[PDB]
């Protein structure tokens, strides 16, 4: 099952994201990212990404539906 | 010309079920039915079927019934339905065939053409066989032989889309054969990858046992084409040998010095950092 | 609070959570994160201005 | 005489008739009928379905086409099995599920004429990675305003198989449809042969790959394995009392000392043994 949960979070990702740009971060695994639709958003972060990379401006990738960050 | 064709799982699949309907007045052991298809190229795809009433007699094995009219409107139906898809010929089972099957092919070829038949395996499902797939064509037999028919073979696999990856990782859920193995993975794909080695070989043993002991008429065609293989397998010989030993040492090294040393000063690194960390809870206990 | 922004629901809108850091978009070599790259002894000749 | 936490059976055969002709017209919300048999009180079972030709209006009550009706049904009767339909379904891609206002007149239509005829709604481009967005209702009156609507009873088997989601209880859920509970009429000599079919390599089992490019890769891991290593050395001679358990907890970054550490090692563990072990058998085996 170990190896069936990294499968998963493997391939939550090779998609056709969309791509926001980071705004904010609030705290740990959470922020505040804005879409290049407009319409900025609040969604959840991953626990993959180091978070130096997020300073306060990034292009990052996003899913469609659960919009969090990829 | 075919190259391969494409078995999309909902076809097989609903042969079976459509096995276990006539299953409780069951004894026909036969199911024959409609393949419809989508001709591309050189490779065939299926991804629909339908079946038919069928019957066939032991007695005199020629007296069978395709039903022409049940066929024209229930393909109207699904024409109707799906303007995509189309006839591409026909599926049965029992995978001792009767042969009756060249006038089955032959009736039909007025629908598709270049006609073609799939042969399931319903009850046969444990060693190495996950359908079988035959082509028509008819030569006379050779250059100096009588006419005949002879059903050709194309090769055949079990293709995937999406939106029935999603029906199908979601109805396994139980082992799965889990994605990119482990060494116990491996070794079992050595394994019963060479349990059937022996076991198409045990049944070419057959063959030359009973057409060579003397008691069905010897095809010529086979004997020669199997007589290259067996001059076709490799020998050892001082140039197979010093070169195994020059790369069996090469694929050695790599194991022995960087992954054996590596694995152990880790886990050496998990002595210290828990030994410090045992006694230095010990003795500030009090 | 003001220029408050909240966490809402994206179905029903009901409040999730109350988002802090008030807007700041592009402010990003504001508050350079970084100081050091000259000293204040390394100028010399300029002590009055100092 | 009132409803309870009941069940209903789909076959696998029914699943894969649905995310395919709803995959196919993905734009086009695609409509068809469902086929099974309705077995007692309190669960239901469908074996079969099959589709709908799809009108200008769209999924309401005028899609079902009555001549189209009984013909499929005539042609089902002689060939497999005849039996009752159990009710519907149809496509919905922009959102998960739920029934809208034209979804709940054709609802009523089935209702009056059938036993309770079960609803299912299915998302095909959100049901994608592992999981299917299939969801199964029923609708009920407002003739128990006064009394609890979804009238269930003694079972614990409720709080199970969804909460009811904040997306779908925005509509009519939970005073003009009630959600019913799926699990699948799944049987061994169709599971065995799904498997075994669709994952499948015999003579792959003992093929080579050979060595132009296997110990070419025995190159492309050692090498930043060796720079990972020096990376290995930092660390470890650093060891500094700068309060360790807050020093290796700040630094957590899915990095060396472990995490980028010997899951190289098991790799050029498997892919050299895998290698060499199918090397010595091919000399074993053939002469
Ligand atoms: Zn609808």
């Amino acid at each position: 099952e170990f190896l069936h949960a990294q499968e998963e979070v493997k391939r939550i990702q090779s998609i056709p994201l969309v791509i926001g740009q980071f705004l904010e971060a609030v705290d740990q695994n959470t922020a505040i990212v804005g879409s290049t639709t407009g319409s900025n958003y609040y969604v959840r972060i991953l626990s993959t990404i180091d978070r130096e990379l997020l300073k306060p401006n990034a292009s990052v990738a996003l899913h469609k539906h659960s919009n969090a960050l990829v | 010309a075919v190259q391969k064709v494409v078995v999309h799982p909902l076809v097989l699949l609903s042969v079976v079920d459509h096995f276990n309907r006539i299953g409780k007045v069951g004894n026909q052991k036969r199911v024959v039915g409609v393949l419809l298809g989508s001709w591309q190229k050189k490779v065939l795809d299926v991804s629909n079927s339908f079946a038919v009433p069928f019957d066939e007699d032991d007695k005199d094995d020629s007296v069978w019934f395709l039903d022409h009219d049940y066929l024209e409107n229930m393909y109207g139906m699904f024409k109707k339905v799906n303007a995509r898809e189309r006839i591409v010929g026909w599926y049965h089972t029992g995978p001792k065939l009767h042969k009756n099957d060249i006038a089955i092919n032959e009736l039909m070829k007025r629908y598709c053409p270049n006609s073609v038949l799939v042969i399931i395996d319903v009850k046969p499902k444990d060693l190495g066989l996950p359908t079988e797939a035959y082509i028509s064509v008819e030569e006379v037999h050779d250059d100096g032989t009588p006419t005949s028919k002879t059903f050709e073979h194309v090769t055949s696999e079990i293709g995937a889309e999406e939106a029935e990856e999603v029906g199908v990782e979601h109805l396994l859920r139980d082992i799965k054969d889990t994605t990119v193995g482990t060494l116990s993975q491996r070794i079992t794909n050595q394994v019963h990858g060479l349990k059937g080695l022996n076991s198409k070989l045990l049944d070419i043993r057959s063959y030359l046992e009973k057409v060579a002991t003397g008691k069905l008429p010897i095809n010529h065609q086979i004997i020669y084409q199997l007589q290259d293989v067996f001059n076709l397998l490799p020998d050892v010989s001082l140039q197979e040998f010093v070169k195994a030993f020059y790369l069996k040492t090469n694929d050695q090294m790599v194991v022995v010095y960087l992954a054996s040393l590596i694995r152990s000063v880790v886990a050496l690194h998990n002595l210290i950092n828990n030994k410090i960390a045992n006694r230095d809870a010990e003795k500030k206990e009090g | 609070t003001p220029n408050c922004r909240v966490a809402l629901r994206n179905d029903s809108y009901t409040l999730h959570k109350i988002l802090p850091n008030k807007v700041d978009p592009l402010v990003s070599l504001m508050m350079v994160e970084k100081v050091p790259d000259s000293t204040y002894e390394m100028i010399g000749g300029l002590d009055k201005q100092i | 005489a009132v409803d309870t936490a009941e069940q209903v059976y789909i076959s696998s055969l029914a699943l894969l008739k649905m995310l395919k002709h709803g995959r196919a017209g993905v734009p086009m919300e695609v409509m068809g009928l469902m086929l099974g048999e309705f077995v007692d009180d309190y669960t239901v079972r469908v074996i079969d379905v099959f589709a709908m030709p799809q009108s200008g209006t769209g999924v309401s009550v005028e899609a079902v086409d009555p001549v189209f009706q009984a013909k499929m049904l005539d042609m089902l009767k002689q060939t497999g099995r005849p039996e009752m339909v159990v009710g519907w379904y149809h496509s919905h891609p922009g959102f998960g599920c739920w029934l809208s206002g034209v979804d709940i007149n054709t609802q009523q239509s089935f209702e009056a004429l059938s036993e309770r005829a079960v609803a299912v709604v299915v998302d095909p481009i959100q049901s994608v990675k592992g999981k299917v967005v299939i969801d199964a209702f029923r609708l009920i009156n407002a003739n128990m305003m006064v009394l609890g609507h979804e009238p269930r009873q003694t079972t614990s088997n409720l709080g199970h198989l969804n909460k009811p989601s904040i997306q779908a209880l925005i509509h009519g859920l939970n005073r003009h449809y009630y959600s019913i509970t799926i699990n699948y009429r799944k049987n061994e000599l169709e599971q065995k042969m799904l498997l075994n079919l669709h994952k499948k390599s015999w003579m792959e089992g003992l093929t080579l790959q050979d060595y132009s490019e296997h110990c070419k890769h025995n190159e492309s891991v050692v090498k930043e394995m060796l720079e990972l290593a020096k990376n290995y050395n930092k660390a470890v001679e650093e060891e500094d009392k700068m309060t360790p358990e807050q020093l290796a907890i700040k630094n957590v970054g899915k990095q060396d000392p472990k995490r980028h550490l010997e899951e190289h090692v098991d790799v050029l563990m498997t892919s050299n043994i895998v290698q060499c072990l199918a090397a010595m058998l091919d000399t074993v085996v053939f002469k």
